[PDB]
């Protein structure tokens, strides 16, 4: 029912530094019908520019909100999202809800952007009641801790290693692995 | 907190660890060859990590993208050394879970054991 967007900027806020706000950013994007839906832009920032201290404070953010959302996601720059990821998943042991990251290749304001497809990812994890971190990029969702950035010019950027991938956007259902 | 991570090459010595160590970096995470190599002849490394491994957190993974690393079975050696083996996490969780224990503790005996252990499903043990 309820979800908390939370913008970091990144390549999919810009116009990489975060021009686009996140709630911006979901519109450009093209999710129109998200009113039950809030916004929070905690950084508004290119991500090769991340600090273990930027961790700290999104820490404490997704700390405040857990118990007030049903699912969290976060927009980020994808060259340190997995740093992030990775992070979030050891300072958030256990999670009651999912969290879920991702981002995009190509900034949400073009028409080819993989911004409206991972944000649609996204969506669908965080209202499936699967908790846990995540990574939602190019149709699969991921465990933030078993996400890696393997290719630096493609749509299908992220990879789990050694691990299975947890869902799949097709079409508009969420199958699990 | 801080945290260095090295690609072993070949022609590679212990004086750049030395060196990090002398600058208060915490720890340092070597990328080994294939499922953990560790070069034992014509090469400082094993000697130099020998002494620094006592001192800070030295992790050996791997700078290949999958297959953790299995010094059990040149690992070996390493292991007797004072390596903590990041096993199959990604490069990305091995980094993070050092510095996140790190900020917790000094200790490398209790590195050694937390860097072992499945905290969120980093990690297969």
């Amino acid at each position: 029912m309820k979800i908390l967007l939370i913008g970091m900027g990144g390549t999919i806020a810009s116009v990489y530094e975060a021009s686009l706000s996140v709630k911006e950013v979901l519109d450009i994007a093209g999710i129109k019908d998200c009113e039950d839906c809030d916004f929070l832009d905690l950084k508004n920032v290119d991500s090769t520019l991340i600090q273990p201290e930027d961790w700290v404070d999104l820490a404490e953010t997704l700390y405040k909100n857990v118990k007030k959302y049903d699912g969290i996601i976060v927009t980020h720059g994808t060259d340190t999202l997995a740093y992030t990821s990775s992070m979030i998943s050891f300072m958030l042991r256990n999670p009651p809800i999912p969290i879920v990251f991702t981002g995009s290749m190509i900034p949400a304001t073009e028409e080819n952007s993989d911004a409206p497809l991972n944000l649609q990812t996204a969506i669908k994890f965080a209202t499936s009641g699967i908790r846990g971190v995540y990574v939602a990029f190019n149709g699969k969702v991921m465990l933030g801790v078993r996400t890696s950035k393997v290719r630096t010019m493609s749509r299908d950027a992220f990879e789990s290693i050694n691990y299975p991938i947890i869902a799949e956007l097709r079409g508009e259902d969420l199958v699990v692995n | 907190m801080a945290v260095l991570v090295i690609k072993l090459i070949p022609g590679l010595s212990g004086d750049i660890f030395r060196a990090a160590v002398e600058l208060g970096y915490r720890g340092i995470v070597i990328e080994g060859y294939g499922a953990g190599g560790i070069p034992y002849r014509g090469s400082d490394l094993l000697q130099t990590i020998e002494e620094l491994s006592k001192e800070i957190p030295i992790v050996m993974t791997t700078q290949a993208m999958y297959d953790g690393v299995d010094l059990t079975r040149v690992g070996r050696l390493a292991l007797r050394a004072g390596v903590i083996p990041a096993g199959d996490m990604t490069k990305e969780a091995t980094v993070t879970k050092l510095m996140w224990i790190l900020g917790h503790t000094n200790n490398v005996e209790e590195i050694k054991v937390l860097m072992r252990k499945n905290l969120v499903g980093e990690l297969r043990d």
